[PDB]
């Protein structure tokens, strides 16, 4: 369903800007640009997904090595303007925060199979 | 010397005579024992005569290679192209089972110096370096005193020993590394760099110390050469079997009633050596798990093979082992073979210089796997994996330390797979 | 074979090269590409990685192409199964202590190690032990 | 323009095209594509799959 | 159970850092000149290891950064070469060292005859452990590989770093049972000089073996007993 | 399973064929359910199939294979092939040309 | 350099058996049906050089390489940023076609294609790569030669000293 | 799985080990109709049939 | 000031005085901090979260880091050198940002 960037339990984002999800995206819906953070971490300065270009294949969730990007269980995300459907890093992180427990339970169940 | 049976070397046939240090090891005793006797004549006879006499003697190289000494010495260039020739004596004796070279350095210093003179004349080497282990401080002091004495009486230097030949000898010492015993790594260490072996397709005879033709030979070969030229090549050839003629210094260590260093003709039975000179295995011959014949590099042999095995190069090759150095190590039934071979694997992990990928990584891998097997943590398939890794290392390294790391583990797998399986299963069972 | 040029056989095909070339140089002249990590055209030959191993009929054991001088009438085999197995083993030894830092490595799309792992390596590992760890030090602003 | 779009994508990136070629029967449509890639790749499918 | 040096990079310490100054004393400098004379003038870097050993003996057993830089200046080489060689070899100690450096061989031939129990007795009596200097600073414990003393397998080696170049000795104590090792170390604490070589026997004669905590004296067949053959020449 | 056949060719005959095809597919499903094997569901080769997640997180070679399969993808040998399947609407085939 | 000995054999054979009929330069461009201002764009025919990060020779013009390596590329045009989302916006229809799909084995093939469509082209030959080691380090033996510091002077010998 | 501790891709590499051989065919040499119709049945009893392949190739 | 300052790294997973790898994003807008470029609010940043977590003492010279507690539900396994590490200057996991330090090298 709706995409969501995830955080570690400490509150640090899981994303390490490998940029594999952008390379595997069949529709080219993900644009990523990154930098070195002041502490020294490899972190993204931009992570936006076009939900009017997404095909919800789930390939990006497959390619991510740290489980940073997941397709959440939410299918109620219609909008009244197309601009609200161009997600960005802050919106994706907020969506990950809102659905954290459900996503974690689904991932714990799914880990057994794969 | 009889073709049927070999053993029981007599005192009259022993080259190394103050090996036990009952007499003065310095120049006064050395002259009275037959050292520096008629070196003028032997050296004056020419390099060609010495080379042919060494070739006829059949002297193979002590130190592990076993390569014929005369042919190696004959590979040295005959005429200078502007580059001097060097003789380097490998007195670095790092090997986990070998103690034999230290007695020669400390109790027969002058035989080694006379041999250096003879061999340098045989190879046309202006200068010579005696590499000694850094740990052997006192042995080095003895050798240095011998060199100074030989210089004082004119045995060395210009017009050495009265013959129209010129030879200068130096004593150099390392800082501790098993790899520095290898021919190229020793040359690199003496040049002043890290003791990392050089790829062999350039050979030391072509380019060696300071880019000049060099030959690296063990202390024992250099020491035995002068008396071979004095006593005679036929006398040297008589003792051993075909292709394996001379006497060799056997250092018996481990679980034996008396650990001894002794000189014996090659092709003695291992049982005969252990029972006569070492006093027998602690607890009798019945109390044998295994015997490492040629120091730790070569694969071990089980008791059954030790029954009929003969102390020779080619025969130990037939028994899937080798007489690298006459460093025979005896293990009791009480001994845990797994732990000793794991300690040898740790030795090789510690002594790798790290230059090439296969040794640097696979030797540590081997140590880790052996450590897990010492406790039974591993699975049964881990043994087959261990054999595969040993095959991966062998042949793909710059020098032979990868091979020397692979071999003991392969011997353990080949002859004592039952005990490893027992340990792995029992730990799971209990 | 005019004067300095000799003839060498690489995988059963005749190549004319100067005398001063090595085995790797003739293999490049033959169109065969040998896996390399430490050999560089403008740097001194090292021979440490041992990934260039090929087979010479004369030699008993595989030799390093970068540092082996080529000889007249030498036959060079770069596709023998022993060479394939040696390549895979060397690749395993290279990867056992390598950190699992591919996503965070800035060499991710341009790594020789990854590409030669895919081409000349096995797809799976048997290493379960602890890997080596190094502490980095500053070499400057760049 | 599906056929020309396939030319700009990798083989695994082009599988979702076949699902959307026929919205009634998706599995059969992607199946032929994966079979052709398997034939060219000489890949053997396990029996459970 | 790591040895003295755990770092292959320079660890800044109040004793060891850049400002520290090391130079050879005049007599040690004469020894330096004699050491260099053995190697060709153009290939002067051949003396790096003997010079580093001499500087180690002078500096009390530690090869400091100033020592390496001084040796590199004298040999006219980039300092990285001296760093590499000082790091490669084992005898070169790059950390602070005690008055005595006691080394126990743990390789296989020593481990069969009981090197483990020797080390256990030594670490109990000294009370620190391998790689750790005594709290007094009198002994630094170390494990080294084969020392060339396999026939006299249970053995230790001690280095006298107190007096300096004039009074430095690297001696071997062999055929030793744990109680003998403890006795040798107590003698070393007093300053009394113990018996060089094997305690029970002179050298690698056929005299007996160390079994457990006791020496079992067995003497059977001897070879070099009698009159030595002497000079001979082929005719 | 048995092929359903009619002869007239009219609309009714094709409707009857499609119903019988549904029944034959039910039979095939029952056989699939009863004979479903156990083991791998994807090819063991990891140079054409992605590694498992624990495996990529524990092995260097598997992380390399995962990275190069999710960025570059596998390389298909030069060749051409036409593979057809019995789709519900008929025969669906792909003519794939690889360089 | 020997032979691929695969489908490329039949590929090359189909090439040599068949041929194309000659037409005047630019005539096919009218048949193509694309905007005629496309052919006003200028063409650069080049082979990419090797990336400095990697040591593989596949991408280069080397006997190892069996793939087409000569690209037709068009000149770069204006690019801007989307005011709303900062995406890179463009109006160039031919932005990625030449890099992505226009690959040719030989320079003459790309020149023929350009002349057939009417594109003006400039061919840039790659800088030649010769695998010749320098004389100082021509071989592994040269690393440990006397060239480093000269032949060892023997004036340090005790006989020569005294 | 026997691939856990035994890794050898070159033995299990079928993708890169395919090749194409070359032949030349000429009209002068007659076709062998004996091969085509000599093995053909002349009576119902002699009919031989090729069974449908049950499974596609798998590595096991 | 930030307009003419050299981009620098605080040094938690880097060194105190190094250059920071920077793209040109936000250069026109005038933002020169990593978090400013992507967060427009005044809330707590994830870097503020990771700084609040304290370094953890471990035994040995190497620690295995899986990011999360379960190995297959977090970052790839990583082996971090604990040599020359203390509470004030801890080692860092590059994937997770967790900080570790050990006293074993000091022979303890
Ligand atoms: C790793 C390694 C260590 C070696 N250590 C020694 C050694 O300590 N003493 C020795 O005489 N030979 C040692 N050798 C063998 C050397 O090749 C030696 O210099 C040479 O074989 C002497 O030749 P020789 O048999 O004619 O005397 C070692 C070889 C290797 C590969
Ligand atoms: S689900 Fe597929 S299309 Fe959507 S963002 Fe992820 S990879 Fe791209
Ligand atoms: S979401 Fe995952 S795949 Fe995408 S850039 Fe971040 S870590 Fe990489
Ligand atoms: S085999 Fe080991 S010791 Fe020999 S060169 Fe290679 S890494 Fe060094
Ligand atoms: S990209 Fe290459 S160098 Fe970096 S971690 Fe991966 S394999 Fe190692
Ligand atoms: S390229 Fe490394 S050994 Fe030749
Ligand atoms: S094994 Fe200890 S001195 Fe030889
Ligand atoms: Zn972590």
């Amino acid at each position: 369903g709706e995409h969501a960037l995830r955080r570690y339990p400490t509150g640090e984002e899981r994303c390490i800007s490998c940029k594999l999800c952008e390379a595997i995206c069949p529709a080219q819906a993900i644009t990523i640009e990154a930098e070195e953070r002041e502490d020294g971490s490899r972190k993204t300065t931009r992570y936006d997904i076009d939900m009017t270009k997404c095909i919800y294949c789930g390939f990006c969730q497959e390619a991510c090595p740290v489980d940073a990007i997941v397709e959440g269980p939410n299918f109620e995300f219609s909008t009244e303007t197309r601009e609200e459907l161009l997600y960005d890093k802050q919106k994706l992180l907020e969506n990950g925060d809102k659905w954290e427990q459900e996503i974690a339970a689904n991932l714990r169940t799914e880990s057994l199979y794969r | 010397p009889e073709k049927t049976t070999f053993g029981g070397l007599r005192d009259q046939d022993r080259i190394f005579t103050n090996i036990y240090g009952r007499h003065d090891p310095y120049i006064k005793g050395a002259e009275a024992r037959g050292d520096w006797y008629m070196t003028k004549d032997l050296v004056g006879k020419g390099r060609d005569w010495i080379i042919d006499q060494i070739k006829k003697s059949g002297l193979r190289g002590r130190g592990g290679a076993g390569f014929a000494s005369g042919l190696k010495w004959s590979f040295m260039p005959k005429v200078s192209d502007g580059r001097p020739s060097y003789l380097v004596v490998n007195g670095d004796e790092s090997e986990p089972g070998t103690c034999k070279d230290r007695e020669i350095m400390r109790h027969e210093p002058h035989k080694l110096v006379e041999g250096c003179l003879v061999a340098g004349t045989a190879m046309g080497a202006r200068a010579g370096y005696i590499y000694i282990r850094g740990e052997f401080v006192n042995e080095r002091k003895a050798v240095e005193r011998a060199v100074a004495e030989a210089y004082a009486k004119g045995y060395l230097g210009k017009n050495a020993c009265g013959s129209g030949v010129d030879f200068d000898l130096f004593v150099h010492y390392g800082a501790g590394a098993y790899i520095c015993g290898e021919e190229t790594a020793l040359i690199e260490s003496l040049e002043g760099k890290q003791g990392k072996p050089r790829l062999k397709p350039p050979f030391p005879a072509g380019m060696g110390l300071y880019g000049c033709p060099t030959t690296v030979t063990n202390v024992e070969t250099v020491a035995v050469s002068p008396t071979i030229l004095r006593r005679g090549p036929e006398w040297f050839s008589s003792f051993g079997r075909k292709n394996n003629a001379g006497t060799k210094l056997f250092a018996i260590s481990g679980h034996v009633n008396r650990p001894v260093t002794v000189e014996e003709e090659m092709s003695i039975p291992l049982r005969e050596l252990i029972e006569r000179h070492a006093g027998g295995v602690r607890g009798g011959w019945d109390n044998l798990l295994a015997i490492i014949p040629g120091g730790s590099s070569v694969p071990l042999l089980p008791k059954k093979m030790c029954d009929d095995v003969i102390m020779d190069f080619d025969a130990l090759r037939t028994a899937q082992s080798g007489l690298g150095t006459a460093a025979v190590i005896v293990m009791n039934k009480d001994t845990d073979v797994i732990d000793a071979i794991a300690r040898l694997s740790y030795f090789y992990k510690h002594e790798s210089c790290g230059q090439c990928t296969p040794c640097r990584e696979g030797t540590g891998w081997l140590y880790d796997i052996m450590s897990r097997m010492r406790k039974g943590d591993a699975r049964l398939e881990e043994i087959d994996m261990l054999w595969e890794i040993t095959k991966q290392i062998e042949g793909h390294t710059i020098c032979a330390l990868g091979d020397a790391a692979a071999w003991p583990v392969q011997g353990l797998i080949r002859h004592f797979r039952s005990e490893m399986e027992d340990r792995i299963k029992n730990a799971d069972q209990q | 074979l005019p004067a300095d040029k000799m003839e060498v056989f690489v995988n059963g095909e005749a190549v004319v090269v100067p005398k001063n070339f090595t085995v790797l140089q003739a293999c490049d002249a033959a169109g065969v590409d040998v896996p390399r990590f430490c050999y560089h055209q403008r740097l001194s030959i090292a021979g440490n990685c041992r990934m260039c191993l090929v087979e010479i009929e004369k030699a008993p054991k595989p030799v390093a192409s970068c540092a082996f001088p080529a000889g007249p009438g030498m036959k060079i085999k770069t596709d023998t199964p022993v060479i394939k197995k040696a390549r895979e083993g060397v690749m395993e030894f290279l990867l056992i202590n390598h950190p699992l830092d591919c996503p965070i490595c800035d060499q991710g799309g341009e790594c020789d190690l990854q590409d030669q792992a895919m081409i000349f390596g096995s797809d799976r590992s048997r290493f379960i032990e602890y890997k080596r760890a190094v502490a980095d030090k500053n070499l400057g602003p760049l | 323009g599906t056929e020309k779009l396939l030319e700009y994508k990798t083989y695994n990136q082009g599988i979702p095209y076949f699902d959307r070629l026929d919205y009634v029967s998706m599995m059969c449509m992607e199946h032929s594509y994966v079979l052709a890639i398997e034939q060219l790749l000489n890949v053997a499918v396990p029996l459970r799959g | 159970t790591n040895s003295t040096d755990v770092f292959n990079v320079h660890h800044d310490t109040p004793e060891n850092n850049k400002d520290t100054k090391f130079d050879f004393t005049e007599a040690n400098y004469k020894l330096v000149n004699k050491i260099m004379s053995n190697y060709p003038s153009n290939y002067k870097a051949s003396a790096m290891i003997p010079l580093l050993d001499l500087a180690q003996q002078q500096n009390g057993g530690v090869v400091s950064l100033a020592v390496m830089n001084r040796v590199a200046q004298i040999l006219e080489v980039p300092p990285i070469k001296v760093y590499e060689v000082a790091t490669f070899f084992t005898m070169f100690n790059r950390s602070k060292m005690g008055k005595y450096h006691v080394c126990i061989c743990g390789t296989t031939p020593c481990r069969l005859q009981g090197a483990q129990k020797i080390e256990e007795a030594i670490t109990k009596h000294l009370g620190v452990g391998i790689g750790q200097t005594t709290a007094d600073g009198t002994f630094t414990l170390g494990e080294m590989e084969c020392m060339g003393a396999c026939v006299n397998a249970p053995m230790i080696a001690v280095a006298d770093y107190r007096n300096g170049v004039e009074g430095f000795s690297y001696n071997y104590y062999e055929d030793l049972t744990p109680q003998d090792a403890v006795n040798i170390l107590e003698k070393l604490k007093k300053g009394e000089k113990p018996k060089l070589g094997s305690q029970h026997r002179q050298t690698a004669e056929p005299a007996g073996a160390v079994v457990g905590d006791k020496w079992i004296p067995s003497s059977g067949e001897q070879t070099l007993m009698g009159e030595l053959p002497g000079p001979y020449c082929r005719d | 399973f048995n092929v359903p056949i009619a002869g007239h060719g009219d609309c009714y005959d094709r409707y009857l064929v499609r119903v019988q095809e549904m029944r034959e597919s039910l039979r095939i499903i029952y056989q699939c359910l009863n004979e479903m094997p156990d083991g791998l569901y994807k090819t063991p080769d990891q140079k054409v199939s992605p590694p498992s997640r624990g495996q990529m997180k524990q092995s260097m070679e598997s992380l390399i294979h995962h990275f190069k399969l999710f960025s570059e993808g596998y390389h298909v040998p030069a060749g051409e092939t036409y593979r057809a399947v019995e789709a519900p609407k008929g025969e669906f085939g792909v003519y794939l040309v690889s360089r | 350099a020997t032979a691929p000995q695969d489908f490329s054999l039949a590929m090359k054979k189909a090439d040599e058996i068949y041929s194309g009929k000659t037409v005047k330069a630019g005539d096919i461009g009218f048949s193509a049906g694309v905007p005629l201002e496309t052919y006003n764009r200028k063409v650069r025919i080049f082979c990419p050089a090797k990336a400095a990060s990697q040591s593989g020779l596949g991408r280069t013009l080397h006997p190892s390489s069996k793939a087409p390596q000569w690209k037709i590329v068009f000149e770069n045009l204006s690019k801007w940023e989307n005011p709303l989302m900062g995406w890179t916006s463009t109006a160039d229809p031919l932005e990625n076609v030449g890099r992505s799909t226009l690959l040719f084995y030989t320079k003459e093939e790309a020149a023929a294609f350009c002349a057939k469509h009417g594109w003006e082209y400039v061919v840039d030959e790659p800088n030649p790569r010769k695998h010749i080691r320098q004389k100082r380090y021509l071989g592994y033996g040269d690393n440990y030669s006397i060239k480093r510091k000269g032949v060892p002077d023997l004036a340090h010998l005790p006989s020569n000293r005294s | 799985p026997k691939l856990v501790y035994d890794i050898k891709y070159f033995a299990r590499d079928y993708r890169r080990n395919n090749s194409y051989t070359v032949r030349s065919v000429d009209s002068k040499t007659p076709f062998d109709y004996s091969k085509v119709f000599g093995s053909a049945p002349l009576k119902p009893a002699d009919v031989k049939t090729v069974r449908i392949p049950e499974v596609m190739p798998h590595r096991g | 000031a930030e307009k003419n300052k050299i981009p620098e790294t605080v040094g938690g997973a880097a060194f105190k005085g190094d250059l920071r790898g920077t793209s040109a994003v936000g250069l026109g807008d005038g933002l020169y901090s990593h978090t400013s470029k992507w967060m427009q609010g005044n809330g707590k940043s994830p870097m503020d979260y990771i700084n609040e977590v304290e370094p953890i003492k471990v035994k040995g010279l190497v620690v295995a880091s899986h990011g999360s507690d379960d190995p297959a539900l977090g970052c790839p396994v990583e082996y971090i050198s604990l040599k020359g590490t203390s509470y004030e200057n801890p080692a860092v996991c590059k994937y997770t940002g967790n900080r570790y330090y050990s006293d074993c090298w000091k022979h303890g």
